[PDB]
DNA sequence: CCCCCCCCCCTTT
DNA sequence: TTAGGGGGGGGGA
DNA sequence: CCCCCCGGCCCCCCCGGC
DNA sequence: TTTCGGGGGGGCCGGGGGG
């Protein structure tokens, strides 16, 4: 047998925690991950169903998430051997799909380990199955992100999911079934101490006062800190403020910026002046747009009337400017139509970032005069199209007794249907309960057509608070004789 | 090329032995000595155990210099071992600090030589101590017959109950579509002693199981016309097939009441 | 495919030694010399269209193989498939495996290159590099931003120029010896204007105006010959609408360009291009005048692009070209 | 003729560390990783043709020897890089054995690893982290931003510059002693202004004007490599007078047989990397620009719309 | 000990 | 120059 | 006569500029 | 959100071959 020396290894291995003492920062999720794993069983025996100071003891799957490099795996790791738990680990390299999901891992939710049970701790029969990387897997239905999620529900052993993004789309279907735990980037003073510890190790010199730089130059990413001081000290034996630029421009980590932040960046004033702009290149503003092409115009569409500009020419009131930048969108919006359309024309995109974002950035630049707000476009799209699919479904079951378009349906016809269906109700109380029917019966009108139809109105005509304020009893009454009776059909299917 | 020569008369043993366990455990650690081959690899789920045993008088020619290890895939093997034949004598040649193993297959009757490398995958995988047990319950049956009755089982349900009373063996299966229920009594007959099905109870046994263990399992079945399951109250099953000279066993962890 | 008569001229007439590409001299000479002395790098032939580029190509291979340079070559274009699997397995393997036929290297032609996905053109790279000791890579295009740097930086450029004035007179009088015509010097002369420096462009006409004469053996190729062929203005048509334009009132300039039109039923794009054309040589005082005159015209003519009103179009180049030459005077 | 003469690039690609020119700091911490072994996972990122394979093949040439041929699995975008190819043929580099030197492990050179799936990067993180004992990783690419962060977090970063005209130079000098090629400083003087920073079209241009021309003069090598036409088009661009800027179209991009699609694209990149003029002058150029290359999209490529869009630029300009 | 400093991180289909 | 607001954690009258 | 291997459609998810 | 087109990855289906 031939063994590893302690010098082939990497850094990151050789210097790698042994306990959960030695990770540095995030203690408090540290403690939490630590008592969930410990009370567990105890939750198990209450059914998972009382809830104990923490609230975790309702939780039968944890679900840590952090930037990389943190200590999310070791941390994993370390409490699972801690409380003496037999480890089933899982990750990107592995083949998680929905089959082989439910023909693995499936199988061991309420299994014994045959390895817990040769090298005999009480759990050390029981699993611990780890999920490392689960934003790694691709996939709506085949990926096993939701079997995943159903999983979660309903093992019989502990189970630690790990991921970098919890926010992503896909991770929706672990909306509230797991503890989250959230790791942050660990600060330069949690840390100076290991580092000091490895350059004494190491017989290299580094300075404390650049820690807080090295760290900044990594974003807090303790295993890029770790390969930085590996490579530089192969040639620079000493690291000080006399080298400290040039390493941290040469390591800096260039991170694509989240769509709050590519607003706010983007509507900074400061890079549109002669300075800089020189130091921020209309290069880099372009970048900045294809950081997240399909988001940043709408970030900008909805936050550019929120600003005190600072960028206003001579004469020019903060209204004109405004206008010029919605002029600007509305021609980046005619491009946005062209590139999407059949031809395909994505060799349009860079123009899109100068006409959608860059060009009403520069002309509305300043400080934001309030928080930044997400944009209101995609749920405002997704409750019109709702709303014009009820629509479509009336006009189509009115479709054999009226003359008119959809347009015209909403447009015309629907105020005489609100006076001819709803005011009855408010005026005659009950009695007036068949004659709404026989209305409904004559256009074949359903009682979800009825509250579709008043859902529609706006303004003056709105019908929630009226609705709400009916007697209970004469809505009663109207369901039961609508049950009570036999109505036609326009649409036979 | 004299480190270690073990010549097996027959190539098929081998590919069958490798076949019986090649679905459920990929990377194997053979551990030669003088006293034979002995392997034990667990599955990536860690609840199922394959132990395989191979002694000197299932060999032809076998020898060992000092104890070896040889870490392999299972998958690169098989394909290697496709390429032989059942009267070709298949020998296996190892030296020191080995990174490869040859395997050479010689024909008698022509004068073709087949010798193709295998290079060696370094596994750092623990080896457990398996002690003897004494199981509360012991049946012997006929490995088409429990492959049959799997096979139909796993049809219906993800996990199979076996229960063993008084001169009784139940195999039952309850899923979402379905039900499935078999029942066996001990048999024996002088004509036909190799379906006799045989069964030693000193305690009422209830136990569950995955079906795709069992499924794996099964494969060994094409090893021996027989296969051996001994059960206890609340340890691991074990699934026997015997060979000439050596075993191959299957421990399967149960599934928590 | 009963005779090569039966061909279009565009195609009858494809050169098929390199003796028989004209225009491209410096191009010639240089690839000849590459492959007498056994130089011969990986090449790209850029140019616009009917200038020589597929033609060469076919050629050089004929001079490097011989008469049976297909089965010595890989030609891949715009009408198969070229994705990333292409170059991964057929590629790969035409470039890595000796000839069937002789011994010699091997010539992979990627004719309209331009139309590849960014994958196999990424993909291209190391099956280049890695087998230059036996492969060259032909690449040809009309669009060089369509080529990832990375393929450009691995590549010899050849630009093809539009077509010479000489170059396509000598092709002319040779089609003319090979079809026993007559052609005018003022025919001639309208031809290569029209041509714009495309070879097909001369062929189809020359072949449309034979068909056109009643009598092709004794009939001569008259200038009205092409214009009524190809249904285009006379200069003489030009001169006139921009006189009445410039000099006269606006019913008078609407009454000439209606009757010129009507006359032979011209379209008036081309009237625009003529005007812009004779334009362009008119020495004006204001820069004013110039930018009216083409963004004014710019605008017409991508109106007219989408269809629209004509009589409205053809009264506001009028009136653009009266606005516009208003700014020479203050 | 039936006959090739290899390539300089590849005649003369260089073996060693020591022969590899620019980035000078980089190429030293190479050489004394080598020196030393114990070499991590690396990303190489930098420009096209300014040795980054050659570097990386060099490192692991110098590093393992005679067991190159055993210890160094290289895969690049020519290659099948699948999820399945990372989780099968990967996996078994990194789990075989080799006894190798005390301070040596094996090798995956990944080139050109921009091009690799989301899904296989995913792949590679454990893989690259419970087997680094044995084996180590090297990425060559052009764009790092492609390479997901967490692959970031495990490896080295090395970011290569841009080769100054100095470097190119001595390289040039060199083959040609090794050639003796006859030339002049005009000659190479215009390669390296054509070459723009890349080694590799520098010594395929020097080669072809050799070839076909004999002597490397300013003539040959013009005749042999085009002025770059986005000099051409900035020259375009930054002229005074509106007549002077349709005669450079005119003359200089349109008869010789540029695409129109070709010069508006060029036009709106230097317009947008023109530091010299005021960044909102920039923006209605590019306004200007956008909307010339809509309408050529639309299929009217001609004259008059790039000689429009020269006239809206310049009363733009006054 | 509550309060403060200081920072990071979430708003988000 | 720090968008508003909430969470975490070291320091301390 | 029945079971297993492995080529081929088929479906579904994800970029698309430099 | 999403109007083609390319690429990748995973799931069945079925031909053929072997036993
Ligand atoms: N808190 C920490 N303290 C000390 N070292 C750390 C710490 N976090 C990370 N490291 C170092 O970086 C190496 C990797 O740590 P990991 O536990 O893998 O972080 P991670 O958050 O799981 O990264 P990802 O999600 O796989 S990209 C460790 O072996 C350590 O050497
Ligand atoms: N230099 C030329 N000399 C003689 N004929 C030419 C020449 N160029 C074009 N032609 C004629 O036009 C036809 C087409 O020539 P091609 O070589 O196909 O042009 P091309 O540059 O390849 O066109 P593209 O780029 O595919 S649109 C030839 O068959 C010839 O008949
Ligand atoms: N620093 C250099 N020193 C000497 N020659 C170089 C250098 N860089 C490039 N070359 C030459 O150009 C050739 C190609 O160099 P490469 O290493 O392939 O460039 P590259 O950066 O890997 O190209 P990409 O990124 O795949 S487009 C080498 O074989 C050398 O002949
Ligand atoms: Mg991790
Ligand atoms: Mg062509
Ligand atoms: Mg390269």
């Amino acid at each position: 047998d031939n063994v590893v020396r302690e010098e082939d290894k990497l850094w990151t291995v050789k210097y790698a925690p042994t306990n959960l003492q030695q990770v540095c920062g995030n203690k408090g999720s540290v403690m939490k991950l630590k008592n969930w794993l410990a009370n567990w069983e105890n939750s198990k025996k209450n059914s998972f169903k009382h809830a104990g100071k923490d609230g975790s003891g309702v939780f039968r799957a944890a679900m840590l998430y952090g930037p990389p490099g943190i200590g999310k795996t070791t941390a994993a790791h370390l409490v699972a051997q801690e409380l003496g738990y037999d480890i089933l680990e899982q990750n990107a390299s592995d083949v998680r799909s929905k089959t082989l999901l439910n023909a693995g891992v499936k199988n061991a939710l309420d299994n014994m380990s045959v390895v817990g049970y040769f090298k005999h701790n009480l759990n050390g029969k029981h699993f611990v199955i780890i999920m490392d990387e689960v934003d790694g897997m691709s996939g709506g239905d085949r990926g096993g992100v939701g079997q995943l999620a159903q999983f979660c529900r309903k093992t019989s052993t502990p189970l630690i999911l790990i991921c970098n993004e919890r926010n992503l789309p896909k991770m929706r279907p672990f909306d509230r079934v797991c503890l989250d735990i959230q790791f942050r980037r660990p600060d330069a003073n949690s840390i100076k101490s290991r580092l000091m510890t490895i350059a004494i190790r190491e017989k290299f010199k580094l300075d404390p006062n650049v820690i807080d730089r090295l760290i900044q130059t990594t974003r807090g990413d303790i295993r890029q800190v770790i390969n930085l001081l590996s490579t530089i000290s192969t040639t620079t034996k000493t690291i000080n403020h006399e080298n400290i630029n040039e390493i941290s421009k040469a390591w800096e980590k260039n991170i694509a910026l989240k769509p709050f932040d590519i607003a706010h960046k983007m509507l900074d004033g400061q890079i549109y002046s002669d300075i800089g702009s020189r130091n921020f290149t209309l290069n880099d503003k372009i970048a900045l747009y294809f950081d997240d092409f399909d988001f940043t115009p709408l970030m900008i569409q909805e936050n550019y009337l929120s600003t005190r500009p600072s960028v206003l020419k001579p004469g020019q009131s903060h209204l004109e400017a405004v206008a010029e930048a919605a002029n600007c969108i509305s021609l980046g919006d005619i491009v946005e139509k062209k590139i999407r359309s059949s031809e395909q024309l994505w060799s349009l995109l860079p123009l899109h970032a100068v006409l959608s974002s860059v060009y009403p950035a520069s002309k509305v630049a300043g400080h934001m005069a309030g928080r930044i707000n997400f944009t209101a476009w995609l749920g405002q799209n997704s409750k019109s199209a709702k709303y014009y699919r009820l629509l479509q479904e009336i006009h189509y079951h009115t479709r054999l007794g009226t003359s008119t378009d959809k347009i015209g349906l909403r447009l015309d016809y629907l105020p005489t249907f609100r006076k001819r269906l709803l005011d009855p109700f408010l005026k005659q109380g009950a009695d007036a309960i068949s004659s709404v029917i026989e209305v409904m019966d004559d256009y074949y009108l359903t009682k979800e057509d009825w509250d579709s139809i008043m859902e529609f109105f706006v303004g003056p005509d709105v019908t929630t608070a009226i609705i709400k304020k009916i007697p209970a009893t004469v809505k009663s009454g109207f369901t039961r004789k609508y049950n009570s009776m036999t109505h036609p059909v326009a649409i036979y299917r | 090329a004299s480190m270690l020569e073990a010549k097996f008369e027959e190539a098929s043993l081998f590919k069958r032995i490798i076949d019986g366990f090649k679905d459920c455990v990929q990377l194997v650690n053979f551990q030669c000595k003088e006293d034979g081959i002995i392997a034990q690899a667990v599955d990536d789920s860690r609840v199922l155990l394959v132990s395989l045993e191979i002694g000197v008088e299932a060999f032809q020619e076998y020898r060992c210099d000092h104890p070896v290890t040889l870490g392999m895939d299972l998958t690169s093997l098989s394909k290697i071992l496709r390429c032989g034949n059942n009267t070709d004598t298949l020998t296996l040649i190892a030296d020191n600090t080995p990174d490869s193993i040859i395997l050479l297959f010689e024909d008698t009757k022509k004068d073709r030589i087949a010798e193709y490398s295998l290079k060696l995958m370094d596994i750092d995988a623990d080896f457990l101590k398996i002690e003897e047990l004494q199981y509360d319950s012991t049946l012997s049956l006929p490995s088409s017959e429990f492959s049959k009755i799997v096979r139909d089982l796993s049809q219906l349900s993800d996990s199979i109950n076996i229960m063993i009373t008084k001169e009784t063996i139940k195999f039952v299966a309850d899923g979402d579509i379905g039900s499935g229920s078999v029942i066996i009594k001990p048999f024996v007959d002088m004509e036909h002693p190799e379906t006799s099905i045989k069964l030693e109870m000193d305690q009422p046994v209830d136990l569950t199981f995955g079906a795709k263990y069992l499924l794996d399992i099964i494969k060994g079945s094409s090893l021996s016309d027989r296969v051996g399951i001994r059960l206890s109250s609340e340890a691991p099953a074990l699934f026997q097939f015997d060979l000439k000279s050596g075993f191959l066993q299957f421990f399967l962890a149960p599934k928590f009441n | 495919k009963r005779s090569k008569e039966n061909l279009p001229w565009v195609e009858k007439y494809r050169p098929e030694t390199l003796d028989e590409v004209y225009g491209q001299n410096e191009v010639i000479t240089t690839v000849r010399k590459f492959v007498d002395e056994g130089k011969l790098p990986h090449l790209l032939f850029y140019g616009p269209p009917g200038t020589g580029k597929t033609s060469t190509i076919v050629a050089l291979a004929r001079e490097i193989y011989g008469k049976n340079y297909s089965n010595m070559v890989l030609e891949l274009n715009a009408s198969d498939d070229r994705g990333i699997d292409v170059v991964r397995n057929q590629i790969k393997d035409f470039a890595s495996t000796r000839q069937i036929f002789s011994k010699g290297f091997k010539l992979i032609i990627l004719d309209e290159a331009d139309a590849m996905t960014n994958a196999a053109q990424n993909a291209l790279r190391r099956v280049i590099e890695r087998y230059t000791k036996n492969t060259r890579f032909c690449v040809l295009a009309n669009y060089a931003h369509k080529l990832t740097p990375a393929l450009l930086s691995r590549c010899t450029r050849f630009r093809f120029q539009p077509l010479p004035q000489e170059a396509i007179e000598r092709r002319i009088a040779n089609v003319l010896v090979h079809e026993k015509l007559k052609l005018s010097p003022n025919a001639e002369k309208a031809l290569i204007e029209l041509s714009n420096g495309d070879m097909r462009r001369v062929l189809n006409v020359l072949q449309s105006c034979k068909a056109t004469l009643d009598n092709p053996d004794e009939d001569e190729i008259s200038d009205d010959v092409i214009y009524e062929c190809c249904g285009a203005p006379r200069p003489s048509d030009l001169k006139a609408v921009l006189k009445s334009i410039l000099e006269d009132d606006w019913g008078t300039a609407h009454y000439t360009l209606n009757k010129v039109r009507s006359a032979k039923g011209l379209a008036l794009i081309d009237l625009i291009e003529g005007i812009v054309k004779i334009l362009e040589d008119y020495e004006l005082q204001n820069e004013e005048t110039r930018v009216h005159l083409l963004t004014k015209l710019a605008d017409i003519e991508y109106s007219i692009s989408k269809g629209g009103n004509d009589q409205i179009q053809g009264s506001a180049v009028i009136g653009a070209i009266k606005a516009s030459f208003e700014n020479e005077t203050v | 003729t039936l006959s090739l003469q290899l390539p300089w690039v590849e005649k003369y690609r260089p073996q060693v560390l020591s022969d590899i020119v620019g980035n000078k700091e980089t190429i030293d911490r190479l050489q004394q990783i080598a020196k030393d072994g114990n070499m991590p996972h690396m990303i190489i990122s930098g420009m096209p043709g300014i040795g980054k394979t050659t570097s990386v093949h060099c490192l692991a040439h110098e590093l393992l020897g005679r067991s190159y041929a055993d210890g160094v699995l290289e895969l690049n975008a020519s290659d099948d890089r699948g999820i399945d190819v990372v989780r099968n043929q990967i996996k078994h580099f990194a789990q075989k054995k080799l006894h190798l030197p005390p301070g040596k492990h094996k090798i995956v050179i990944l080139d050109e690893a921009d091009s690799m799936t989301a899904g296989a990067q995913q792949a590679l993180r454990r893989t690259m982290e419970l087997y680094s004992n044995s084996t180590r990783f090297a990425f060559a690419c052009n764009q790092s931003n492609k390479i997901i962060e967490p692959l970031q977090s495990r490896c080295a970063i090395l970011r290569y510059s841009k080769l100054s005209d100095e470097d190119v130079l001595k390289r040039l000098l060199q083959i040609i002693k090794l050639e003796d090629v006859k030339y002049t400083n005009d000659g190479l003087e215009a390669i390296i202004f054509t070459a723009e920073g890349d080694m590799r079209q520098a010594i395929n241009n020097l080669q072809s004007t050799v070839a076909g021309h004999g002597l490397v003069n300013a003539d040959n090598v013009f005749k042999i490599v085009d002025s770059p036409h986005p000099l051409i088009v900035k020259k375009m661009l930054l002229a005074s007078n509106l007549e002077d800027s349709i005669q450079i179209l005119r003359t200089d991009l349109w008869k010789k047989g540029y695409s129109s699609i070709d010069i508006v694209t060029t036009s709106f990149r230097v317009t947008k990397n023109l530091a010299q003029v005021k960044e909102s002058v920039r923006l209605e150029m590019i306004k200007e620009i956008g909307l010339t290359h809509m309408r050529i999209l639309e299929g009217v490529g001609t004259y008059l719309q790039l000689a429009s869009m020269l006239a809206k630029i310049h009363k733009l300009n006054n």
